[PDB]
């Protein structure tokens, strides 16, 4: 079937975020953001994309929380850029992943993500 | 400036976006909350008729125990009666049934659209954050 | 459930055409172009979009050609805004054929775009 | 020199996706052929089967061994032939949804190079022509 999933509220997705020393990086038109100075730390991956044919078709927006809850990366499509495949998200989500893990840092996704995205 | 006045303009866009996902997620709950308690109803009334289809078997089996004057022809008749109150009972079950069905026909027309709505309220939402839009003239746009 | 209807080929879409007089409107994040200079012609409508539960959910591209397959008019996405809902849609081709019939011309519609998202009915005979 | 570097940019993303489009489109149709191909193979070997046990089953009727084990290699060999099909179709099933979304960017992005002032003939040299 077709199904538009939500890890994030709108808190979550409108919140503000710094970040110490900005690593990015651009696949395509996505744009994987993450602060380089956060190691030894426990990160969760929450993602509101949509799915048809149980296969991830498009991320609306995927962030990065600490176990207290700080944005410390993201995953976004670029405004004013066409969009993107499955694929994209795909390798943008074991991008990010690797980056997180180079600083040490201990990487989990949701429920959500692990069924339609993996790692 | 024509390009603060593009992002002002999708943030008046979103606003609506937003409001209209509002307005279709009132209605959906309406629609959810009435369907539960007609199911609610349908249950109640399935148990009541059952009770009345055990009653019934017990009269079957009392009834094949005979084969006159006005011992038993005094009770064969309001017997009858709850007979027709069993079926008059069911044809009001099953109209019942009916417009519960046509409620989950209009709640399933409005799925499609809420979905739509809902994803491209957070897509505009996401493209105004990467506009540089902060959480408070989001929230602005949201209305709380 | 869930498909992707083109009524064009990729030459009609990547097909360059010129307005003589731009009338270029917005309805939504999709832009309205066409070409007020035309008058007294039959002119069909042919989109590329996609659909879902069977209703139109995103539209790709939509043009407007006359008998002898010149381009008048189009409905398209604006590049730098985010998308767009089937009712801004039917919004945008109802828009083009009040437009159209102004000046006119008697628009008709594919029958792919008349299942979905429609609009128009009739017009005389210049 | 910015804005143009991002249409640039943007009609080599064009050429990729046409690339992986047209690499998909290939790929599907090898296996529908070989899908049809196979399936007329399996309808023939069917009626064979049929015509074989319909001999041994009429003409028993009154009292040549070999025709069953002939039956029987024919049993097997349309067993594993019907998985290896299956298979196809399993794997041609999960490549219609990776084609309707290729095809859907791949015009998307058209699109967006189109109304960035990309002429046709731009369009044309990222789509080979």
């Amino acid at each position: 079937a077709s199904r538009y999933l939500t890890d994030m509220t709108l808190e979550e997705m409108s919140r503000d975020w710094f970040m110490l020393m900005p690593k990015q990086k651009v696949a395509g038109s996505l744009c994987i953001k993450m602060d380089q100075a956060i190691m030894d730390k426990t990160i969760i991956l929450k993602a509101n994309f949509s799915v048809i044919f149980d296969r991830l078709e498009t991320l609306i927006l995927l962030r990065a929380f600490t176990e207290e809850g700080a944005i410390v990366g993201e995953i976004s499509p670029l405004p004013s850029l066409p969009g993107h495949t499955g694929e994209d998200v795909k390798n943008a989500i074991g991008v990010l992943i690797g980056g997180l893990e180079a600083n040490d840092n201990t990487v989990r996704v949701t429920e959500t993500i692990q069924r339609f995205a993996w790692r | 400036g024509s390009k603060e006045d593009s992002v002002e303009a999708v943030g008046a866009q979103l606003k609506v976006y937003h409001q209209q996902y509002q307005d279709k997620s009132r209605e959906y709950d309406q629609l959810y909350e009435e369907y539960t308690r007609t199911s609610q109803e349908l249950q109640m009334k399935r148990t009541a008729i059952e009770a009345f289809n055990e009653t019934i078997k017990i009269f079957e089996e009392q009834g094949q125990t005979q084969e006159i004057l006005l011992n038993s022809e005094r009770l064969k008749s309001r017997i009858a009666e709850i007979h027709e109150s069993r079926t008059k009972l069911e044809q009001q079950l099953r109209a019942q049934a009916s417009d519960n069905r046509e409620i989950d026909k209009r709640m399933n027309s409005l799925k499609p659209d809420l979905m739509q709505l809902r994803k491209i309220r957070d897509q505009y939402l996401v493209w105004l954050t990467q506009k540089g839009a902060r959480q408070k003239k989001i929230n602005e746009w949201l209305g709380i």
